RNA sequence: UUCAUCUAGACAGCCGGACGGUGGCCAUGGAAGUCGGAAUCCGCUAAGGAGUGUGUAACAACUCACCGGCCGAAUGAACUA
């Protein structure tokens, strides 16, 4: 078995493109058929939002695992309808996610992150979040961050 | 300016009066994501805290006054040195820091971590980087159309910074000897510095 | 003349790096810190700008700001005649 290595950015719940697949995996007796189907059965949650999707090529299985974006598990939180690139272009998002649901994501990222603190770590999201420029608990992800420097919002570091 | 000045005096004499024991660790060569990962790998166990060499030597020479320890280890920080404080086993600490090395491929003009040979195994490649080899004079067989050394070559060591020439020669050999971390010059602990040695 | 930088190391040069999240999001036919659009996000920070630019279809990659090491005491700008 060889341990190979591969992702993408194909947008979520999205069936990905044959011209975006062949020139990456065609080469290495791989099935793009297959890699953009397990992209879409990975993204089901993401659906519409794009992902990236390491692929673990251990002697030529498309076995996708979406590797977990700040940004995009924001806008899935977000919950935007799916964004239909047919009705308008560049469909912004404006997302209510509760703090609850930030300091979710900081845990389901601190694992591959660099935050001294969990307190750091939803920083670094809330920062993902300003981004997006999306209204966060009725208030900018600037100022969220600045109430967490400033110590008002107490984060369950757990 | 004066205010970042005072800050970082005050920082310094915080973890001075905080840390029991601190390494002198050299970060000539190292990368930033080395003394991310060195932090990490430490985090709770031991703080890193680098500088300015004339910036730590003025807050220690104003730290004299209350700690008479310390001009010991003013001839100490020299060059791209800082200083990681803990309270916890020098000895682990110190495996901690010297630990986490990356191994970075053989730049130009790049002072050789240690005596890169050229060690022979059916390598793989072909007359246009065997081109490279007889630059560099290593006999090199076109071995089924995947070159062989022959015989090594002492080509580069510790210092003896590494030529272009060398350095595509060890890239197109597909070699990594560059493992850049950070290095431990001396220990202080409790008012009293040793070599790590 | 006035305003600044400066032994708590000023400008120049040389050398080493110049991050993690993150090839950030949005997309651009293709952008990978940089044709690009908003914010210049957090952490680690000495420093690192979602980057300073270059390069490439994109890349890969460099490079600069930036930070260090050396160096040793001057330097920069706008003006006046």
């Amino acid at each position: 078995n060889e341990v190979k290595y591969l992702y993408l950015r194909a947008v979520g719940g999205e069936v990905g493109a044959s011209a975006a697949l062949a020139p990456k995996i065609g080469p290495l007796g791989l099935s793009p058929k297959k890699v953009g189907e397990d992209i879409a059965k990975a993204t089901k949650e993401f659906k519409g939002i794009k992902v990236t999707v390491q692929l673990k090529i251990q002697n030529r299985q498309a076995a996708a695992s979406v590797v977990p974006s700040a940004s995009s598990l924001v806008i899935t939180a977000l919950k935007e309808p799916p964004r239909d690139r047919k009705k308008d272009k560049n469909v912004k998002h404006s997302g209510n996610i509760q703090l609850d649901e930030i300091i979710e994501i900081a845990r389901q990222m601190r694992d591959k992150s660099f935050g001294r603190t969990l307190a750091s770590v939803t920083k670094e999201i809330l920062g993902t979040a300003q981004s997006v420029g999306c209204r966060v608990d009725f208030k900018n992800p600037h100022d969220i961050i600045e109430g967490i420097n400033a110590g008002e919002i107490e984060i369950p570091e757990n | 300016i004066r205010e970042k000045k005072a800050e970082y005096f005050a920082k310094l004499r915080e973890y001075l009066e905080e840390y029991k024991s601190l390494f002198v660790v050299g970060v000539d060569n190292v990368s930033s994501q080395q003394m991310h990962e060195v932090r990490k790998e430490l985090r709770g166990r031991a703080v890193v805290l680098m500088g300015k060499n004339t910036m730590v030597r003025r807050a220690i020479r104003g730290f004299l006054s209350d700690l008479p320890d310390f001009e010991k280890l003013l001839p100490f920080v020299k060059g791209n040195v800082g200083f990681v404080f803990t309270n916890e086993p020098l000895t682990e600490i110190k495996n901690v820091i010297v630990s986490n090395r990356v191994a970075a491929p053989a730049r130009a003009g790049a002072v050789a971590p240690e005596d890169i040979w050229v060690r022979a195994v059916n390598t793989g490649m072909e007359p246009g980087k065997t081109s490279f080899f007889q630059a560099l004079g290593v006999p090199t067989k076109i071995a089924r159309g995947t070159i062989e050394i022959v015989s090594d070559v002492k080509v580069v060591d510790a210092g003896n910074k590494v030529g272009q020439s060398e350095a595509s020669l060890l890239n197109l050999l597909n070699i990594s000897p560059f493992t850049f971390g950070l290095t431990v010059v001396q220990v202080y602990d409790n008012g009293q510095v040793f070599p790590s040695s």
